[PDB]
């Protein structure tokens, strides 16, 4: 039993954060450009954890 | 009759502008109400 829908929408920003449907980004877009930076951060965190 | 027709035209335009302002104000009111949530 995680976070339910009723508690989610109590915060006024939750509904306005869901207009964009879950996607895989798109090459050439800003979201895909910065997702590479996020993936680099994930990779370096994984390398640190392995070390 | 000419003055009367001009006055009616101006009144119609004024009502249209007022209702556009009204709906804009209601939209802003709803947005602020959602913000207070």
């Amino acid at each position: 039993d995680g976070l339910p829908e009723k508690l989610a929408q109590k915060n006024p920003m939750y509904q306005k954060e869901r207009e964009t449907p879950p996607r895989f980004a798109q090459h050439g877009t800003f979201e895909y450009e910065y997702s590479q930076r996020w993936k680099s951060l994930d990779e370096m965190e994984k390398q640190q954890r392995e070390q | 009759q000419k003055r009367k027709e001009m006055q009616l035209r101006q009144e119609e335009e004024r009502r249209r502008r007022e209702e556009e302002m009204m709906i804009r104000q209601r939209e802003m009111e709803e947005q602020m109400r959602r913000q207070r949530e």
